[PDB]
């Protein structure tokens, strides 16, 4: 006509919050240093202002964030369809289509329509449109309320169109909204399991069986999600404190001497640098100082070279016979100092070669023929008893220290180490002194030859399990205990270590002094090595698999120390029990929580407000609308809002509204009162408060200015200003007290009421050919013969359980043979239906009469569904009538044997 | 009479099919009504029609192409929109590290129920998977994730005494991993120099890619400027 | 006796270009220098080796640039402290300094497409990977997504190689998700301790059709203001039209974290022509708090909440304006830009920074030094005034008080601040000092700034100083270095310095001279100055309309976007609905944020000067070392003290 047809209107539908997520490049040739890019973009459908932000990255210029660029997209006439974030299924709701006219001098006469959607009960249907004709003054807006009922979950579409009479102008809006199931979302923790495979599992394997969640109050036909959460729990090891840097200040010494003296002065400086490097304590000590330490060391070394004999051995004086001990010691120290300064390979390895070929007996023992002058400097070796074992152990240790440096130069080294090791092993069990036990123990531990009874003697020998001691010098015991610490470290026996380390530190010995060289060197080497071998955290290496009955292949998660915090999640829709298996070393946490929708009583709705709304005939049609609200809090509510929308073709009484506005403790805008009777069908009343102890009530008259065949129920919403979520909505209608749009429900599913009742016929009776003609029609999806097993009652429906005895024609549904299907009929259609249990029936019908999906799928007995009584065989054979039974037989025969033709 | 017989205007048909059959003589002021062909709609308010004037037929109103819905963007893809009117096309691209599944080109056409639609339906962009992080002889990378995508990095590490050769990091690109490092045991025979003291790098053990410099008292051999390297296969390729 | 010196940054960064400056004093002929960097203390590997010969023609000044190997063979952890030994050898003469190492290798910046997201939607983000020069770089980045609880839900290891410094990513928010503030946290693989982050909110919502702007008539509340706090409410549709409706406005007090609502402040006002007015009365405010003394409210802040409802009732928008500070003065004074060390007998320069209570700079505000006649100084655009006081030569600590001189204000209303400056300590009572000065006008690239060098020292040993040497610190590294020549008898010398985009956003100039002391020992005298540079993008990027029709576009319409930028630049874009910002405007990415990240990472920790020469060097983030044993102390911490 003079208005744009609905079909011709293409609704705006593109409303993204963000877009233009684009990567571009300024490839264009630049004038000056700048390159201009012209982009063609298609704007979205939103009516708003877009902020366009650009960030550039250049290899010469760097990163640059541009100032935001705005684009305003505007229209003189449009629909703003205001949708909530989500709506509950089967729950009546009101939405607003607000129409905007921003023309200055031109009013707009507009027809607006809510499109039909099978997923919503609304006014509009397939057979009939929901159109309204309204007028919008210039520079004004108009609220058009639509009352709908969402029928299915998920994203659902709402479309509103509007066109202008006598103007080639239109607009449409197509939006989606989330439809969610009824009830409240709950998280239920199925299980919490600590994972400790070594502590909680046999053979290093921990198995936990997780049961299915008990969903007793779960809403029917609701998806549930089970979440499996894996996490690693990091455990940091506690290591003993490192010796303070300041406390090694005295260990820095200038070497002087004397083949022996030089080594005595060289010992502390070398071991101090060794300990400081290991513990990285150079910061508190002073970084600049390290250089210094070095050349003292260098000095010592150089000086020591003066006392090197032609055999490559060492002694106090060149004239003096060479010492086995002093030579082996020079090896020990130089080897430990090989990182710090350049040491001649020939000197060290020469000394080693001399020790082996000249000083080692056939049994592996090392012997001293020219003892040092300074007995003090040999510490624990001073004791006359068990000299062979102790000295062989000492020299052997010096050899282990030099193995990596001298293996190619010295061929005799592997054999010597082995030979010494044999002598140590052979006579170890006879040792009576803690010192010898400890040092020989360390020597054997270096070769992995400290095991069994030997290891037990070594550990047993320790007093209080913290130290190795003997009567005599305390220093000897410190030295010995240091050796045993080194042994334990070599063995990786970390459980035995902490008391021993604590004891050494407890002694508070920091070397330096007369007769201190061995205790100094050993205690600091042992502590340095402790720091080196110490673990900062416990080992976390877990392999965790979960086996799900739904999935053939198991899911495997490896939890390591770096990724220990990382939360791993696996989700299953099925509420099935499963098993989790954990392997490896470490600690973990398993948590299984199932999220479901739980049926809730009392009802979620109107928990903050009680709202009663009433519409009654008043003593040109006018009615009285009464609204009674009560806050459900402990005290009266603050300032609140009543949002009222009129029934179709109704407007509030102006005088009543004015008197209400003048009433104290409520407010109605000058804007509302100024507005004409039409076309505004919405009214907001601001309350200064809402009582919590009694209903606050008000009432006003509403006049029916426009008459319509179908009247949309009006609505009232109450909420406090600070919280829009905590509202209550009531509907009102003259024909329906509840204000609820007519609908039928079966279980959790609801459909809009329709005139689709089974048609009862006929007195005159019918022919075979009519059955053949109707059933072979393309619209017919199924033709069955079946028997009524059981008749049941529902709130809105009668249910008939039919076991399909024969599928004459099969539909999309496959009933196979002897399966059961439920046929339902609205209560208003009872008189037409005549069904009895245990009796046979020929039925057929449309696919449009299907409702829901299997399980509990229903066949609806509507107007187009055929249902005929089938006489039993015995009954079939008798008169009244043989005709019907023969006709059913022929119908059957024709239908299965030949079917329908194209 | 004066007018004539008109052929259908483009994008239009006769409102009355019978019209052409009627072969009526047209007088001045006579009108013929048209309808817009499928995929089109009238430009202006009211009917679309022609009037016979003394000087031929005169057209009132017009038919112009109907319009498709505004296209949705695609995740991890770009949209090239030619237009939105009848017969326009949009071509779909996928960002790097993503491949396109479904149709790469779509057109605005007439669909059943007589509504303008985009056909075929829009394609989906899917991440190119890498997967199968390669194992390394005597070394473990880590990983524990699948599937890896473009840009994903896995770092290799050899445990124990083995030395890692080449880059420890592998990048997944185009579903294909970069070349894994090999970790092999390597040892280095201590450097020997006649008349040289050594300057630095004097470690007890020499495994992989260690370095040293030489300081020497005068009369020293070889040339020139020394320095050294340690190379795989225990070979040492430069200037002793 | 010739002296050899080396200067490097106080802190050395992995994978970053660093420069070492070598100087010879009183040396004749070419000088051969070899510089190596080693790991401390292990000296296991050579990190870098370079050589250079100082020629007499270049004025005996040299540099060697080196990048510590990315390899980071020296293992991180337990975090700190890593060190390297830096060695320079000049003709068989060795000079070595141990320097601190920072594992940080550059900057990351994270950009999401929006500030807030619904469950079930997708967060689009981009990680910009740059070095300390702010140039694109190809590296390995660890990325985590953290829930409101702080737990990482997703962990990826990615590379930006071949990505031109832009790493485009996305994360899918589950439909069932914990609401709250979520974090994207990324770091360079090599530098695990330096974590860069951004935040986004996850919440169920719909976009509003209009915005509400609540603005007080003053950025603060004067505690003795009888009028109370006046607030204007503005409401307008995102498409520009004005709103008609009803607003509910309520006030509260914020003290630290706690918030105290003021129930009686609740007012309901009409919004006409997009505007509304509302007042918080002094009596209501003062009655809200338990304490009867009003002065106790000073230092606290007020907040205003406004809820606007359209007359249709179809849409509602809540908006808050908070941190309106309660004051006794509309101004604050800050000495954050002035040196805390003076040199006795030489003019001391104060760099007074005057702000509004919201933190913003204050324009044309008069400022003077208390205890001193005149010395009034106005404020620049950046809210900066320059003052100078002559100091008497003496080791007596300096106490300076600065007050505002605003004409329309009472004396109780004026702002005041006091600072203490210590005497520069010369070596062996030498009474020698160097002083640097600058014009302090608003500074921009493409302009040259004169740097003034003034020395006071005994005239007997004065003749010895032929030159000064200056080092330019910027973004944590040396950018430039050079020499300024001074004839004997010349107290003041001027160096003109061209300023470029490299100087953005600020730089420090450190100048020093050396001589043979009256002790016969070597003597080094230094001073440092800090200068701000106007922030901007290095280069340019502009987005505007290409159509230029000047007529507003309609939905679905095509338009032309014009982008102007540097050639070859990679430009990433996003288009966002303003309503999103109505819901959340936190964590937007800007250039200023970038410059802030850069300024926070700075090595230099002071505005200038020092206790001694070594103090001056270290304070500006430098290590000086000489053959004669004059060197800066070792630096203990990576973070700037305070
Ligand atoms: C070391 O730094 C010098 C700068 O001057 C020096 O800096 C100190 C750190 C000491 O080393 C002192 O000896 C001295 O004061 C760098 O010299 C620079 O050279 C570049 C070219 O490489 C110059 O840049 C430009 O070059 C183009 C041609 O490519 C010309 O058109 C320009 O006019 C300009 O000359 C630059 O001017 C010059 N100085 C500056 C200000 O940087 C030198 O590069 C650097 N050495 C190393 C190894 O990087
Ligand atoms: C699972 O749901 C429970 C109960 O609803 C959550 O517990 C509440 O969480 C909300 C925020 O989502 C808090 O405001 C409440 O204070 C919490 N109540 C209690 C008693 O804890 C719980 O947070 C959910 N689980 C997870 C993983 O967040
Ligand atoms: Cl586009
Ligand atoms: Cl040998
Ligand atoms: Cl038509
Ligand atoms: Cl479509
Ligand atoms: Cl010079
Ligand atoms: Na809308
Ligand atoms: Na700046």
């Amino acid at each position: 006509e003079d208005i744009i047809a609905e079909e011709n209107i293409v609704s705006r539908s593109e409303f993204p919050e963000s877009w233009l997520w684009n990567v571009e490049d300024l490839k264009e040739p630049p004038k000056n240093g700048i390159s201009t890019k012209l982009m063609n973009i298609f704007l979205k459908d939103s009516i708003t202002t877009w902020e366009i932000l650009a960030v550039s990255m250049s290899d010469k210029k760097g990163i640059c964030v541009a100032d935001p660029f705005e684009v305003t997209v505007m229209q003189d006439f449009f629909i703003d369809l205001r949708l909530p974030y989500s709506v509950v299924r089967n729950e009546q709701v009101e939405i607003r289509a607000v129409l905007y006219n921003y023309r200055q001098n031109q009013e707009l006469k507009v027809r607006v329509e809510l499109l039909h959607n099978p997923a919503f009960c609304s006014l509009a249907t397939t057979k009939r449109r929901h159109q309204q004709t309204v007028t919008i003054p210039p520079k004004s807006s108009l609220s058009v309320p639509y009352v709908i009922v969402p029928l299915k979950t998920g994203l659902q579409e709402v479309e509103v169109k509007a066109a202008v009479y006598h103007h080639f102008i239109s607009d449409g809006v197509r939006k989606s909204l989330k439809v969610v199931p009824e009830g409240i979302r709950m998280n239920k923790t199925v299980a919490v399991r600590t994972l400790d495979p070594e502590r909680l599992g046999r053979e290093g394997v921990q198995k936990e069986d997780i049961p299915p969640a008990d969903l007793s109050d779960q809403v029917p036909d609701t998806e549930s999600e089970t979440r499996i959460l894996l996490q690693g729990t990091p455990v940091a090891q506690m290591t003993e404190d490192a010796v303070d840097a300041e406390r090694l200040k005295h260990l820095i010494v200038t070497p002087s001497g004397c083949g022996e003296e030089n080594m005595i002065g060289m010992t502390p400086t070398v071991i101090a640098v060794h300990y400081l490097d290991e513990t990285e304590q150079w910061e508190k000590f002073g970084l600049e100082k390290r250089q210094g330490a070095l050349e003292l060391i260098k000095k010592g070394y150089t000086q020591q070279l003066a006392f090197r004999q032609p055999s490559s051995a060492f002694a106090a004086f060149v004239k003096r016979a060479p010492s086995t001990w002093l030579t082996a010691y020079v090896v020990k120290v130089f080897s430990l100092a090989v990182n710090l300064i350049a040491i001649d390979s020939q000197v060290l390895c020469g000394a080693v070669k001399w020790l082996i070929l000249e000083k080692q007996k056939p049994d592996g023992v090392f012997q001293e023929d020219a003892p040092v002058i300074h007995q003090e400097m040999i510490g624990g070796l001073r004791n006359n008893n068990e000299k062979d074992m102790a000295l062989t152990a000492f020299v052997l240790i010096s050899l282990q220290e030099a193995k990596d440096i001298c293996e190619e130069q010295v061929n005799s080294l592997p054999g010597s180490i082995t030979k010494a090791g044999d002598f140590l092993e052979a006579n170890y069990m006879n040792l009576q002194r803690s010192y010898t036990v400890a040092i020989a123990g360390y020597a054997l531990a270096q070769m992995g030859r400290l095991k069994g009874p030997l290891l037990n003697k070594f550990l047993t020998t320790a007093k209080d399990k913290n130290r190795w001691e003997d009567p005599g010098k305390q220093l000897y015991n410190v030295e010995a205990t240091s050796y045993a610490l080194l042994a334990l470290l070599q063995l990786k026996d970390f459980d035995f270590v902490p008391p021993v380390v604590r004891w050494l530190n407890e002694q508070r010995y920091y070397g330096g002094g007369y007769g201190s060289t061995q205790a100094t060197f050993m205690v600091f080497q042992a502590l340095a090595q402790y720091q080196k071998d110490a673990p900062d955290h416990q080992e976390l290496n877990l392999d965790v698999s979960l086996q799900l009955p739904s999935r053939s292949s198991k899911i495997t998660h490896r939890i390591h120390w770096e990724s220990a915090s990382l939360l791993r999640s696996e989700e299953t829709k099925e509420n099935e029990g499963f098993t989790v298996t954990a392997e490896g070393k470490g600690q973990g946490t398993l948590s299984v929580v199932t999220m479901y929708h739980a049926k809730a009583k009392d009802q979620l709705t109107c928990n903050k407000f009680d709202l009663k709304v009433t519409i009654k005939p008043a003593p040109k049609n006018t009615m009285i609308l009464e609204i009674c609200t009560r806050y459900r809090g402990d005290q009266d509510a603050t300032m609140s809002i009543l949002d009222i929308s009129m029934m179709t073709g109704f407007a509030p009484d102006t005088d009543d509204l004015k008197q209400l506005a003048n009433g104290v403790d409520r407010y109605i805008s000058k804007y509302e009162l100024d507005k004409a009777f039409s076309d505004r069908n919405t009214l907001i009343i601001y309350l200064d408060k809402v009582s919590h102890s009694e209903d606050d009530c008000l009432a006003f008259k509403v006049h029916q200015y426009f008459n319509v065949e179908l009247i949309q129920p009006g609505a009232v919403k109450v909420y406090a200003y600070y919280n829009l979520e905590e509202s209550c909505t009531r509907f009102y209608h003259p024909e329906k007290e509840d204000g609820k749009l007519n609908k039928l429900c079966r279980d959790e599913l609801c459909r809009c009421a329709e005139e689709n009742c089974f048609i009862q016929k006929s007195d005159d009776k019918v022919t075979l050919e009519e059955r053949l003609d109707k059933a072979c029609e393309p619209g017919v999806d199924y033709v069955y013969k079946t028997r009524l097993v059981k008749v049941q009652l529902s709130n809105d429906f009668d249910e008939y359980i039919m076991a399909i005895e024969q599928t004459i024609k099969s539909g999309s549904d496959e009933v196979q043979v002897g399966q059961q299907r439920t046929f339902i009929s609205p209560i208003k259609c009872r008189e037409a239906l005549k069904l009895e249990e245990k009796k046979h029936y020929l039925m057929w019908g449309l696919s449009s009469d299907f409702w829901g999906e299997k399980p509990n799928l229903s066949y609806i007995i509507g107007k187009d569904t055929w249902v005929e009584h089938w006489p039993e065989e015995d009954e079939c054979q008798d008169e009244e009538n043989q005709k019907q039974c023969q006709d059913l037989g022929a119908f059957t025969e024709s239908m299965v044997v030949f079917g329908c033709p194209n | 009479s004066c007018c004539t017989i008109p052929s259908r205007p483009i994008n239009m048909k006769f409102k009355n099919s019978v019209e052409t059959d009627a072969n009526a003589n047209y007088n001045i002021g006579d009108t013929i009504e048209y309808l817009c062909l499928p995929g089109y709609r009238k430009q202006k308010m009211g009917p679309i029609y022609a009037k016979c004037t003394g000087t031929g037929w005169t057209l009132f109103n017009q038919c112009i192409k109907r319009r498709c819905p505004s296209p949705r963007d695609i995740d991890n893809g770009h949209l090239d929109i030619g237009g939105v009117d009848f017969g326009s096309s949009i071509t779909y691209s996928c960002n790097s590290g993503y491949y396109l599944i479904g149709e790469y080109k779509s057109y605005c056409k007439l669909g059943s129920t007589g509504s303008m639609v985009w056909n075929p339906k829009a394609p989906i962009c899917e991440s190119v998977k890498c997967q199968l992080p390669p194992s390394i002889s005597n070394g473990r990378h880590n990983g524990y994730n699948d599937f890896y995508t473009d840009g994903s990095v896995v770092t290799y590490s050899c445990n124990s005494g083995y030395s890692l050769i080449g880059n420890s990091g592998v990048l997944c690109s185009g579903g294909e991993w970069s070349n894994p490092p090999t970790c092999q045991i390597v040892k280095c025979p201590h450097p020997t120099i006649l008349n040289g003291y050594l300057s630095s790098g004097f470690k007890r053990s020499y495994s992989y890619n260690d370095n040293v410099d030489f300081t020497c008292k005068y009369g020293y051999k070889l040339s020139g400027s020394s320095s050294s390297t340690c190379s795989p296969g225990n070979t040492w390729q430069p200037e002793l | 006796s010739p002296m050899y010196s080396i200067i490097t940054p106080n802190i050395l960064r992995l994978e970053s270009e660093e420069t070492m400056v070598l100087e010879a004093h009183d040396a004749q002929g070419d000088v051969p220098v070899t510089v190596t960097v080693h790991d401390f203390p292990g000296k296991k590997l050579v990190l870098s080796s370079e050589k250079t010969v100082l020629t007499p023609a270049t004025n005996h000044m040299g540099n060697v640039t080196f990048t510590i190997p990315a390899n980071r063979e020296f293992k991180s952890e337990k975090g700190r402290n890593k060190f390297v030994t830096v060695q320079a050898t000049f003709g068989t003469q060795v000079v070595e300094k141990v320097v601190l190492v920072s594992l940080q290798s550059g900057y990351l910046f994270i950009q999401t497409d929006k500030t807030i997201y619904t469950p079930g939607s997708t967060v689009l983000y981009r990680i910009f990977t740059v070095n300390h020069k702010l140039l694109p770089v190809g590296r390995t980045v660890m990325v985590n997504i953290e829930n409101p609880e702080g737990i990482p839900v997703k962990q990826d290891s990615l590379s930006s190689q071949n990505q031109l410094g832009v790493l485009p990513l996305s994360w899918d928010i589950p439909e069932l998700v914990n609401m709250g503030q979520w974090k994207i946290r990324a770091y360079y693989e090599n530098s695990p301790q330096q974590v860069f982050s951004t935040e986004f909110e996850v919440k169920e919502y719909v976009l509003p059709s209009f915005e509400v702007i609540v603005e007080p008539t003053e950025k603060f509340y004067y505690i003795y203001n009888e009028k109370g706090l006046e607030v204007t409410i503005t409401a307008r549709f995102l498409y520009g039209k004005k709103v008609e409706g009803t607003a509910f406005v309520i006030f509260g007090i914020q003290d630290g974290e706690q918030r105290i609502s003021l129930p009686e402040s609740l007012k309901r006002i009409p919004i006409e022509d997009g505007s509304g007015e509302v007042v918080l009365s002094r009596k209501v405010l003062l009655d809200g708090v338990q304490n009867p003394r009003a002065e106790d409210l000073v230092g606290k802040s007020l907040y205003v909440s406004a809820t606007v409802i359209l007359h249709s009732g179809s849409d509602m928008v809540q908006a808050e304006r908070s941190g309106i500070p309660i004051v006794t003065s509309p101004y604050q004074i800050h000495f954050t830009k002035t040196p805390k060390y003076f040199k006795p007998g030489m003019p001391f320069d104060l760099m007074v920074f005057v702000t509004n209570p919201d933190g913003s700079p204050a324009y044309r505000v008069p400022v003077a030094v208390q205890g001193e006649d005149t010395v009034q100084s106005l404020t620049q655009g950046d809210g900066v005034a320059k003052l100078s006081i002559n100091t008497h030569p003496s080791q007596k600590p300096l106490s300076i008080t600065v007050r505002t001189k605003k004409q329309e204000l009472s004396e109780a209303e004026q702002a005041t601040r006091t600072m203490q400056a210590l005497p520069y300590s010369t070596v062996g009572n030498s009474n020698n000092y160097l002083h640097l000065s600058v014009l302090r006008t608003e500074l921009r690239p493409g302009e040259t700034l004169n740097v003034n060098f003034l020395l006071r020292m005994d005239r007997a040993h004065e003749a010895k100083i032929r030159y000064y040497t200056y080092l330019i610190m910027n973004k944590g590294r040396l950018l430039k270095a050079g020499r300024q020549v001074r004839e004997p008898g010349q107290d003041l010398v001027v160096l003109p310095l061209s300023i470029t985009t490299d100087f953005i956003p600020s730089f420090r100039l450190v100048a020093y001279y050396t001589l043979i002391g009256a002790s016969g020992q070597r003597e080094v005298v230094a001073d440092s100055v800090w200068v701000d540079v106007k922030d901007s993008c290095v280069g340019s990027l502009v987005v505007k309309s290409g159509q230029s029709e000047d007529r507003q576009p309609v939905p679905g319409q095509q338009m032309t976007l014009k982008i102007e930028g540097d050639h070859g630049a990679r430009v990433v874009l996003v288009a966002v609905d303003k309503g999103v910002f109505v819901l959340n405007k936190k964590n937007k990415l800007t250039q200023s944020k970038i410059w802030d990240v850069v300024e926070k990472a700075d090595i230099g920790c002071t505005p200038g000067s020092g206790k001694d020469y070594a103090g001056v060097f270290s304070d500006a983030g430098l290590t000086f070392t000489s053959s004669s044993g004059q060197q800066t102390a070792q630096r203990a911490e990576l973070q700037c003290p305070q």
